[PDB]
């Protein structure tokens, strides 16, 4: 190939073990928002990593907006210590991706309209509803979102080895229908 | 205010006898009668604006890619014009500097090219003084065409292809061994090409007649 | 004779050729400025934008302070 | 309509470059033979 | 036409058109505005103006060649 996919976006979850309260949390931490009349979490930016935590009355989190396994990781113990800071007995319980949304150009032009007629099965392109493809690839379990100007989105991967062999996988027949 | 028609019919009246004879012009003169083209009741304002706008009419005809025939024509209208007038200050012509540096080469050519009554048209409005020289074209606040496939393609440029043409054939005839078996790797050259180049040419042509000819 | 000939000739048609293309990608070139300053009118502030406040801000609307004058 | 003209000029002239691109092409190809029959030719008096 | 020479890539069909027939529509007798069009089309002015300004500057080479312009391909409407 020899395009590799630059990552972008990273949904990972932890369970702190232990009920909390959002009222608590959410007068007492620094850059925290929570408006259970519109969701039941707290919202806790942080800017090193650059992350979104959702946090939950269940213990369960989730950060979000990290573009490295290892950097939400650290994002994840960031808002874990936090927690813990603001009096509650915090851990660290099966910290797990989720999903890894990767992003790359192939810097040509493709005509969808040979793909969807080539890949009915697979790819759902509608124009009138989002005007890009999607290619629905089905060894690794990946969304693949193709556009006119060569962009493509995968997302839903669990790793990164998934999302580059995706890739791998998707790029030849792409090759295929350069405009 | 429709002055721009009759300056266009002068033009083409002009470039219709393909002359550079400004006695053409002069006839084509008395005969539309532009002697009464500035002549009416307007006080000053209107009157000084009104060739303001008439001079920069005659000299935006005169550039290119005007024709050369219509170039001729404009330069004798402004010539008329300017040369004509109510107005105490004689409105001047805006040149600007850029169209300077062309209309250097144009007098020059008109010099070369025996057009003697043209260029002292030129010299005579240079020596009365009638270019107020701008910068940028009239002020700042906030068509007969030159076609390139001429420039491209002529019939010197068509005719000097197939004498290289007729001397290759005539010279790869002699240059072998003998003069009846070329060699495969050695007929690949197209001796229609100059035909092809007529047929594209010739194709554009019509295609632009058929623009032209209404349906 | 010799291919001598054959190569000083095709040297010489391939000087006139090249001087060919020299003057016609001059002419593209100008042509496709030509279309460069189109597009840039295509894409080309009204006198209003600049009045009292003449210095208006990108992220903002209004312009710079008071002065002491 | 100038735009049309402009955009015509420039599609009439790139044709013309296409074919005297391939006659400079064919005509490099020429040359490399010519050299190289020249140097297979003058290698039959250096004997 | 303009589908095959790629003026309109990743555009909506109906954008397309919805300007063609703003296209066709402004170059014969029947003139239709951009929100009449887009009315019937169910495509904002605003898309059809987009899409017809990506096929206007090859307008000549769209046109069927036994087309009767109303109003000359040069003098398209301004967009």
């Amino acid at each position: 190939s020899g395009i590799v996919p630059q990552l972008q976006n990273i949904v990972s979850t932890v369970n702190l073990g232990c009920k909390l309260d959002l009222k608590t949390i959410a007068l007492r931490a620094r850059n925290a928002e929570y408006n259970p009349k519109r969701f039941a979490a707290v919202i806790m930016r942080i800017r090193e990593p650059r992350t979104t935590a959702l946090i939950f009355s269940s213990g369960k989190m989730v950060c979000t907006g990290a573009k490295s396994e290892e950097q939400s990781r650290l994002a994840a113990r960031k808002y874990a210590r936090v927690v813990q800071k603001l009096g509650f007995p915090a851990k660290f319980l099966d910290f797990k991706i989720q999903n890894m949304v990767g992003s790359c150009d192939v810097k040509f032009p493709i005509r969808l309209e040979g793909l969807v007629l080539t890949h009915q099965q697979f790819s759902s392109y509608e124009p009138e509803l989002f005007p890009g493809l999607i290619y629905r690839m089905i060894k690794p379990r990946i969304v693949l979102l193709i556009f006119v100007s060569g962009k493509v989105v995968l997302t839903g991967a669990k790793v990164r080895a998934e999302i580059y062999e995706a890739f791998e996988n998707i790029y030849p027949i792409l090759k295929g229908f350069r405009k | 205010p429709g002055l721009q028609t009759d300056c266009e019919a002068l033009l083409s009246r002009f470039q219709e006898t393909d002359s550079v004879r400004f006695e053409d012009f002069t006839e084509l003169w008395r005969n539309m009668k532009f002697g009464t083209i500035f002549c009416g009741r307007m006080r000053n304002l209107e009157k000084n604006m009104f060739t303001k706008e008439a001079l920069a009419l005659a000299w935006r005809y005169f550039l290119p890619p005007y024709t050369f025939q219509i170039r001729v024509g404009a330069l004798y209208l402004l010539y008329g014009l300017y040369n004509t007038q109510l107005c105490q200050p004689k409105q001047k012509i805006r040149v600007a500097l850029k169209d300077w540096d062309e209309v250097l080469k144009f007098q020059q050519d008109l010099v070369n090219a025996q057009h003697f009554d043209a260029a002292y048209i030129f010299r005579k409005l240079r020596l009365d003084r009638a270019f107020h020289f701008t910068a940028m074209p009239k002020l700042l606040s906030y068509k007969d065409p030159s076609d390139r496939v001429m420039k491209l393609i002529t019939s010197d440029v068509l005719e000097e292809m197939l004498n290289v043409h007729d001397h290759y054939q005539n010279m790869k005839h002699v240059i072998s061994v003998d003069k009846s078996k070329p060699d495969k790797a050695l007929s690949l050259i197209k001796d229609d090409f100059f035909d092809n180049i007529k047929n594209i040419v010739l194709e554009h042509q019509q295609w632009h007649k058929d623009r032209k000819n209404p349906s | 004779e010799d291919p001598e000939t054959c190569l000083q000739l095709n040297m010489v048609y391939q000087e006139v050729i090249q001087e060919k293309l020299a003057e016609a990608n001059l002419l593209l070139a100008q042509n496709r400025e030509q279309q460069e300053e189109l597009m840039r009118d295509l894409a080309g502030t009204y006198m209003g934008h600049f009045m009292k406040p003449y210095f208006k801000d990108k992220v903002t609307g209004v312009g710079p302070p008071a002065n002491e004058d | 309509s100038r735009l049309q003209e402009l955009r015509k000029e420039e599609e009439t002239l790139l044709r013309l470059k296409a074919a005297l691109h391939d006659q400079l092409n064919r005509l490099k190809v020429e040359e490399l033979a010519l050299q190289s029959m020249i140097s297979s030719r003058r290698g039959d008096e250096m004997l | 036409k303009a589908v095959e020479l790629d003026l309109v890539p990743g555009r909506s069909p109906i954008s397309v058109a919805a300007a063609a027939i703003y296209m066709a529509s402004q170059a014969s007798a029947e003139k239709r505005t951009q929100k009449e069009i887009g009315d019937i089309a169910g495509v904002a002015d605003v898309t059809i103006r987009q899409s017809y300004r990506l096929i206007y500057p090859r307008a000549p080479d769209l046109f069927p060649t036994d087309f009767k312009f109303d109003t000359p391909v040069d003098k398209l409407p301004q967009l």
